[PDB]
């Protein structure tokens, strides 16, 4: 999701 | 001797963020409960950029990475709410961002007027505690390591050990003024029924977002991305108890 490629 | 920890927390603190919200509108419950969601999507960014910026966060295993901040962003956002609306406005209205700020009228607009109040009583008590911007810091600091799964987090360990350190960095801001340890302990017992108070609100507040997104389309309510998924798939494990919140008291 968005918040995992935020979050990466 | 310099504060590091502290230094740290203030430095990455993040900045003022807007709603996008119309206020030459009259006011409606989809526009404002609209412009909340597009709040939270946006704090949500930061909240993830700043998370990955504290102290020792990267030790955990990216997965609780992810973890945490699901499910810890609307207590870690309410108490900043919380916050903001004491410093601002002297818990006058709710501060949710600078253009969007709720009087009583909003919060009765919104349909979430319950849970308005008991945000606005949690605004009220920043000043009755007379909680200083450094408690503040660190007990939002610590709101991010208080709600976990009960089947545990893939290195239970790492974040055992981590929210020790950050309760023992509150310790040490109690203590900075204060050589007396039966006054630490009353402040202690304060900042931690802060804290405690703070769960109850995000609960309602789970409930009442899960709700809406559920008749989202029949209410004209738009949820971004993030939330949406967010509240369909985190939010749930902790409504179905499977996600609970770590209470200092009982
Ligand atoms: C976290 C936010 C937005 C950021 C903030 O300042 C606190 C506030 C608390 C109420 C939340 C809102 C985000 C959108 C939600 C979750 C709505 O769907 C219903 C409750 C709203």
């Amino acid at each position: 999701g968005l918040l995992w490629d935020l979050l990466t | 001797c310099q504060p590091i920890f502290l230094n740290v927390l203030e430095a990455i603190e993040p900045g003022v963020v807007c709603a996008g919200h119309d206020n030459n509108q009259p006011d409606s419950f989809a526009a404002l409960l609209s412009s909340l969601n597009e709040l939270g999507e946006r704090q949500l960014v930061h909240v993830v950029k700043w998370a990955k910026a504290l102290p020792g966060f990267r030790n955990l295993h990216v997965d609780d990475q992810m973890a945490v901040i699901q499910y810890s962003w609307m207590g870690l956002m309410v108490f900043a709410m919380g916050w903001r609306s004491f410093t601002n406005v002297n818990s006058r209205m709710l501060y949710f961002a600078p253009d969007l700020v709720f009087n009583e009228y909003r919060m009765h607009k919104s349909r979430m007027y319950s849970q308005c109040v008991r945000m606005r009583h949690l605004s009220q008590e920043f000043g009755w505690l007379q909680i200083t911007p450094q408690e503040f810091l660190c007990m939002k600091a610590l709101l991010l390591f208080s709600i976990i799964p009960v089947d545990g987090l893939k290195n239970q360990k790492f974040f055992d050990e981590l929210r020790m350190n950050y309760i023992k960095e509150l310790d040490r801001i109690i203590a900075c003024k204060r050589k007396n340890p039966t006054s630490c302990s009353r402040r202690f017992y304060q900042l931690t029924k802060l804290l405690d108070s703070v769960q109850p609100i995000a609960r309602e507040l789970h409930q009442f977002t899960f709700d809406l997104l559920i008749k989202s389309h029949m209410v004209s309510v738009d949820f971004p991305e993030m939330m949406a998924e967010i509240i369909s798939v985190q939010v749930p494990k902790i409504l179905s108890g499977k996600v609970k919140p770590i209470y200092f008291h009982t």
